[PDB]
């Protein structure tokens, strides 16, 4: 058997207390300051570089001449009537699901709603170039390009901000791996792909293009979608030639060729809540209900392996060799040894991690009228984020019913894969009580890693992985 | 003995050809092994739907079938054949190659001698079909065009039967559904190109594909019966209050049989059609396995023990290779080049789809293929697919570098208002211009084809970024030594610039015409649920552009995917000046889709 690991447990002891804060990993730590005037040089010098991005709360106040769709005729609005007609006679004779379970299953809904009503939505790296996607409020999105190596000088970086009248209630978004420039966007009316220029990212080069003259940019909004499939999640290919699609209410992946803009349809029972391409290999993790499958993409099957899991909800990451899969749902993280013998057993597991809603007792020093605040940490997982270097990863949480402050810090683990699988934990890292939306590991840092982290009040802040390297 | 070096070629020449003939004759068998237990279900169906009710015996459900069947089965046994001759002179016109027409008299003047013959047959076969089907009923249908209409007239005192003639009613609704049945299937096959074999783009096995198809075609049916259905009951249904004032209940219980089986003949074309594209379209495999091995499927249980004994089973395969009178084939990819160097674009497509295979999924096959390299052979195997690469990049450059002025003064050195007729009545119920430029049909014709280069560039690249993937170091050296990443780039950047090109060219040419904002008549295809699968990855597309898209954005993607892996290994010395500049943009990321 493999045995159910706290090592969570020992480390509460390092969250950060009241107004401390922890700023990043230096010395293989995660030590706790109230002030930066006292932080190592190191990382001062870093938090200096790495400027806080606060995304605008706006609407993207539509003008006259914006591409309005053809605005849909009386036989169009029949047809939808009639097609909504149809599915709702199609929602009597699916056979009704046990609505006894209520009070398990009007959470998604609301996990839903809090998404659209956030300031931050989604944020997206790039995996290989410097180019952040996010998307605010009202689904307006800010690209933000970064082509200094360390970040200096970032403090007036105007976003490219690509709307759209189709851009509507985004759920999901993750940018193409290979070039050229290719950002897909899940929404209410299906996918969108922006497919970018250059000149509209470096300035520069838009005094050198020919359309210069012009003014005119060649970034164009194409769609992909299929009638009555709604994509909740996309990830893309290993290769970038292809995207795989995810829906909560349809029992298939929704797989296109990006190329010839074709729809493949693949068979997955309980919908799908997650997909995660594997980042260099011909391998996909698909979650739905309470089940996870891992496929092989050279035959579509999945050794009729289906993987448990806690709740309705799952998060999930490979590393940055995609050898190994890390997938989160309730009190714990499963990590899978995917690539080794064992693909043909549909991947081994490795270790599993359990972040129950454990305590602190404050230890009360001498200041005998202060109020005896219990913090609680850990519990339902919200994401994971592993690094590209396969040495960390970033875990942040639910509100625990004992803890108001249970989404302000990020739990830290460090991972070792070789010459045996371990993980250990390193402290938690936050902002005074700013509480999380998302959080993401940058491309190409190379003095560690380097942790971006969305805040539900519309910034986004960086910390420093400094690791200790060996001479 | 030794073989000679050509009696070894020789030998793998008449295995290489039989293996593919008992291929596609196994292929063609398979397609109706599916299609006559499909075809056998749909007419116990309708032989019970259309059964008269049986009196309260209980006689079993089986034995009205046997009954209704065993006056029929000389009819079934026709029927039957006329869907095998059907599927034979399908497979007969189907194709890998796609050919675009110039202009509308092509269209119907380049139909080879099969074109011919499948159009002929669908045109006597098909009503046949229709009439077996109004057969089955114990209602006697008539081929008569006038009816003995005997009423009784009760004004002599003795009521006499008194014979008067009518016109058959149902002989001229059967005759227009006929009509209606063999233009729309010839049509749709002509138009959609549904004889151009689509290829799937993912590996998703048989069963589901054939599940996936066969309830696409249920719908795609359904509807295109229902529209002939209703559209010739309507206007038919308007002759009747003209002509005879009267609107017989009879037309109706009629007009739903006939309904039922248009219906169950569109469907059954379609799935006919459709499995040959299924069986045809599916990845073989070209290694040493699949074509030196005898088909003795029978052994199965033995291949747990002897992992322990290699040479000795070693020994004794070569002592029974003598025996079997074989020649040894030490170059275990020689099926594989030989399907990319194949004359039949079929084995050719599948050759490429199979070097894909490799490139991306199978380590054993790349690690053979590194050490031919290391090996220090006469001429490795990569190398020799590169150059089948190279030529058909060369192949293709040739037919886009060919001047305008060529083609247009062609068109200055070489019926009319039927015609004029025709155009103008097609481009208004087609939402299309049946209005053509002869050089924009031939870049079309050239591009629209490139399947072939498109699956080679993916392969090339995916093997070349599938050393540098294993943290392997020996088959990275050997790249660089044979210099594999440059001609797997220069021809690749050279041909992009011209595309890069031929974009803009032709950009002045396509007019943002106010109609080819292509509403494309979305009112009869979502009043049908023809939410069709779109058109079979490349039909016939209304322009060049789409083409020109789907080449970039497989070249600059896979350019990227080198250069992000070993574009830091490759010095600019290894390139012509030209692409130093060119290089230079690709390792930067400093280039899109679209200029």
């Amino acid at each position: 058997m493999i045995e159910e690991h706290n090592c969570f447990e020992e480390f509460i002891n390092t969250a950060a207390i009241g107004e401390q804060q922890v700023y990043g990993e230096y010395k293989s730590k995660l030590d706790s300051f109230t002030d930066e005037s006292k932080l190592p040089y190191e990382l001062l010098l870093e938090r200096k570089n790495l400027v806080e991005l606060k995304i605008s709360d706006e609407e993207y106040k539509k003008s006259e001449s914006a591409l309005k769709t053809p605005n849909p005729t009386l036989l169009q609005k029949f047809q939808i009537n009639f097609y909504q007609t149809i599915e709702s006679i199609n929602q009597v004779f699916k056979p009704s699901s046990s609505s006894s379970n209520q009070s398990s299953s009007s959470s998604s809904s609301n996990e839903d709603d809090s998404l659209q009503n956030k300031k931050i939505k989604v944020m997206s790296w790039h995996p290989q170039h410097r180019l952040l996607a996010v998307c605010n409020k009202n689904d307006v999105i800010y690209i933000y390009y970064f082509p200094n190596q360390d970040m200096y000088g970032m403090g007036n970086v105007r976003p490219l901000t690509l709307w759209f009248e189709l851009q509507s209630k985004v759920y999901d978004i993750q940018w193409k791996p290979f070039l050229p420039y290719t950002l897909a966007v899940a929404c209410e009316n299906g996918i969108i792909l922006w497919e970018i220029d250059i000149s509209d990212l470096k300035v520069e080069l838009k005094r050198t293009s020919p359309n210069y003259r012009i003014n005119q940019s060649s970034t164009c909004a194409n769609i992909l979608n299929y009638p009555y499939f709604l994509s909740n999640t996309i990830t893309w290919s290993s290769n970038g030639l292809q995207l795989a699609c995810g829906s909560t209410n349809h029992s298939s992946i929704l797989l296109w060729d990006v190329v010839s803009r074709v729809p493949t349809f693949i068979p997955r029972y309980n919908g799908n809540s997650l997909l995660v391409w594997s980042p260099k290999n011909d391998y996909l993790l698909s979650c739905g209900g309470k089940t996870c499958r891992i496929f092989d993409i050279s035959k579509w099957d999945y050794n009729n392996k289906e993987w448990p899991m806690l709740t309705n909800y799952q998060t999930g990451s490979w590393n940055g060799k995609g050898e190994y899969l890390a997938v989160a749902s309730g009190d714990r993280i499963q990590f899978i040894q995917c690539i080794n013998r064992a693909f043909e057993s549909g991947g081994e597991l490795m270790y599993v991690e359990k972040t129950s809603t454990y305590r602190l007792q404050n230890v009360g020093g001498s200041g005998g009228g202060s109020s005896s605040s219990e913090l609680f940490l850990g519990g339902h997982i919200k994401k994971i984020a592993w690094s590209p270097d396969s040495q960390r990863l970033a875990v942040i949480f639910y509100l625990n019913s004992k803890s108001r402050n249970n989404d302000t810090y990020c739990a830290i683990y460090k991972i070792k894969t070789y010459p045996k699988f371990s993980v250990t934990p390193r402290g938690f890292i936050r902002s005074k009580d700013q509480s999380i939306q998302s959080v993401s590991f940058v491309p190409n840092y190379k003095k560690g890693s380097l942790l971006s982290i969305a805040y539900n009040d519309g910034t986004i802040k960086f910390f420093p992985l400094l690791y200790q390297y060996k001479q | 003995q030794y073989f000679e070096k050509q009696q070894i070629a020789d030998y793998i020449d008449k295995t290489f050809e039989k293996k593919i003939k008992e291929w596609k004759t196994w292929t063609f068998s398979s397609v109706f092994i599916i299609f006559l237990p499909l075809l056998l279900f749909q007419m116990l169906f309708l032989s019970f739907m259309f059964s008269p009710s049986p009196k309260s015996t209980s006689t079993s459900m089986i034995s009205v079938i046997l009954r209704t069947t065993g006056n029929h089965i000389f009819g079934i046994i026709l029927y039957v054949i006329g869907q095998l001759i059907l599927g034979a002179s399908y497979h007969s016109i189907c194709s890998v190659y796609r050919q675009v027409p110039a202009s509308f008299k092509e269209q119907f003047t380049v139909l080879s001698i099969p074109h011919l013959i499948f159009i002929t047959l669908n045109t006597l076969i098909q009503p046949l079909f229709l009439y077996f089907f109004f057969s089955i009923p114990l209602n006697k249908f008539s081929l008569s065009s006038i009816i003995e209409v005997c009423y009784q007239d009760f004004s002599e005192t003795i009521p006499v039967a008194k014979c008067e003639l009518e016109y058959n009613l149902f002989f001229y609704l059967f005759v227009l559904s006929c009509i209606g049945l063999v233009c729309s299937g010839l049509f749709r096959i002509y138009s959609n190109q549904e004889f151009v074999y689509s290829f799937p783009k993912a590996n998703i096995p048989t069963f589901i594909q054939i599940k996936s198809m066969l309830y696409n075609n249920f719908w795609i049916s359904f509807y295109t019966s229902f529209y002939l259905f209703f559209l010739g009951s309507f206007l038919l249904g308007i002759l009747f209050l003209i002509l005879f004032k009267t609107f017989t209940i009879q037309i109706l219980i009629f007009s739903i049989k006939l309904w039922c089986f248009t219906f169950a003949i569109i469907f059954q074309n379609l799935t006919r059609n459709r499995l040959f594209e299924i069986y045809f379209t599916r990845g073989l495999r070209f290694t040493l396995e699949t074509f030196n091995s005898v088909t003795f499927d029978s052994s199965n249980s033995q291949q747990q023990q002897q992992q322990q004994q290699q040479p000795q089973q070693q020994q004794q395969q070569q002592q029974q290779t003598l025996f079997d009178n074989k020649p040894i084939i030490e170059n275990g990819s020689i099926f594989l080049l030989k399907a990319i160097y194949s004359c039949d674009p079929l084995i050719q497509a599948l050759g490429w789809k199979d070097f894909l295979h490799l490139s991306k999924y199978s380590q054993p096959r790349r690690t053979y293929l590194y050490r031919e390299m290391s090996e220090l052979l006469d001429q490795p195997s990569i190398l020799k697919i590169i150059r089948q690469y190279e030529d058909q990049i060369n192949d293709l450059s040739l037919k886009l570098s060919c001047p305008r002025e060529y083609y247009e003064s062609l068109n200055s050195g070489n019926g009319n208002n039927i015609e004029k007729i025709i155009k103008k009545t097609l481009n208004f119920i087609s939402g299309v211009k049946f209005d053509y430029n002869l050089y924009e049909c031939e870049i079309r014709q050239a591009l629209s084809n490139t399947q072939s280069i498109l699956w080679s560039i993916e392969s090339i690249g995916s093997l070349i970024v599938s050393a540098q993937i294993n943290d392997d170091r020996e088959t990275m050296e050997l790249l660089h030594r044979y210099q594999i990443p440059q001609k797997f780039l220069i021809p690749l950047f050279q041909i992009l610039a011209l595309i890069d090109q031929l974009e803009k060219d032709l950009s002045h040419q396509i007019e943002l015409d106010k109609f080819t904002i292509n509403r494309d008549y979305y009112f009869l295809k979502s009043f049908s649920n023809l939410i069709e699968p779109p058109l079979n990855c490349l039909g016939i597309l209304k322009t060049s552009r789409p083409h020109f898209r789907i080449f970039k954005l497989v070249g600059k993607n896979m350019i990227s995917q080198v250069l992000e892996t070993i574009g830091h290994q490759i010095s600019d010395i290894s390139f012509p000046y030209d692409l130093r500049t060119t290089l230079n943009s690709y390792r930067n990321g400093e280039f899109s889709i679209y200029q």
